[PDB]
């Protein structure tokens, strides 16, 4: 019974992992997009 | 009086009472954009290592 509240406790860590690496995934695509767009207009 | 007189020869040969209309406006404008670029991009670069430090913090 104790493992179902160990599987709870890494549940909501990687919960938490995940919604960081979201933020983080969502930051790079921003850059990634604005650099291109910037780029793109030079020319 | 020797080198004088030969600047103002010099300065009859290549005068025009013009006001010389070429410039170097734009170079230096897509300079400014181009280092405005890499100033954002250093901004955005230091927000996602902030985050990164926030994940890996915990």
């Amino acid at each position: 019974s104790e493992e179902r509240r160990e599987i709870a406790e890494v549940n909501k860590k990687l919960k938490q992992k995940n919604q960081q690496l979201k933020q983080i995934m969502d930051q790079l695509r921003n850059l990634i997009w604005d650099i291109n767009a910037m780029l793109a207009m030079r020319n | 009086e020797a080198e004088l007189s030969a600047q103002i020869r010099y300065l009859t040969q290549v005068a025009t009472g013009q006001p010389h209309e070429g410039s170097s406006y734009s170079s230096r404008k897509d300079c400014q954009m181009a280092l405005k670029r890499v100033d954002y991009a250093r901004l955005k670069l230091s927000d996602v290592a902030r985050t990164c430090e926030q994940m890996l913090e915990n």
